[PDB]
């Protein structure tokens, strides 16, 4: 298992899925077409702002 | 000023060379959903009108 | 292929692949039945010879 982690805007979380496109998907973190995994996210305003 | 949606505006665009990458690259759009045409290949494609 | 991104171009092409495979296997079957008819006229033509 490979665990990946990062912070993004709450608007941008929609890009973290297979077959998505956009600045994050295109140039920051690209998922393959046949991705087997799970995408976990939570609001971190109190943590990261 | 934009149209009221009950009176939605329309204009024909024709006899020109596009660059939809300018639109795709711009950050302000909160939605960019393309149906039956895909936003990347959109800039490689060509249309009558 | 000129118009759609891979992840959904696959879905459109999968329809053409199913339809064209079903089209072709129907032709192949009807040729096997026709071949089983001409074979019986070739066995009769050989017998009359």
């Amino acid at each position: 298992v490979y665990a990946d982690s990062f912070v993004i805007r709450g608007d941008e979380v929609r890009q973290i899925a297979p077959g998505q496109t956009g600045k994050i998907a295109d140039y920051n973190y690209k998922l393959p077409d046949d991705f087997t995994g799970c995408v976990i996210a939570w609001n971190s305003n109190n943590l990261d702002s | 000023r934009f149209a009221s949606v009950y009176a939605w505006n329309r204009k024909r665009i024709s006899n020109c060379v596009a660059d939809y990458s300018v639109l795709y690259n711009s950050a302000s759009f909160s939605t960019f959903k393309c149906y039956g045409v895909s936003p990347t290949k959109l800039n490689d494609l060509c249309f009558t009108n | 292929l000129a118009r759609l991104d891979k992840v959904e171009a696959e879905v459109q092409i999968d329809r053409l692949i199913t339809g064209r495979l079903q089209s072709l296997q129907t032709y192949v079957t009807q040729q096997l039945i026709r071949a089983a008819e001409i074979r019986a006229s070739a066995n009769l033509a050989a017998t009359k010879m």
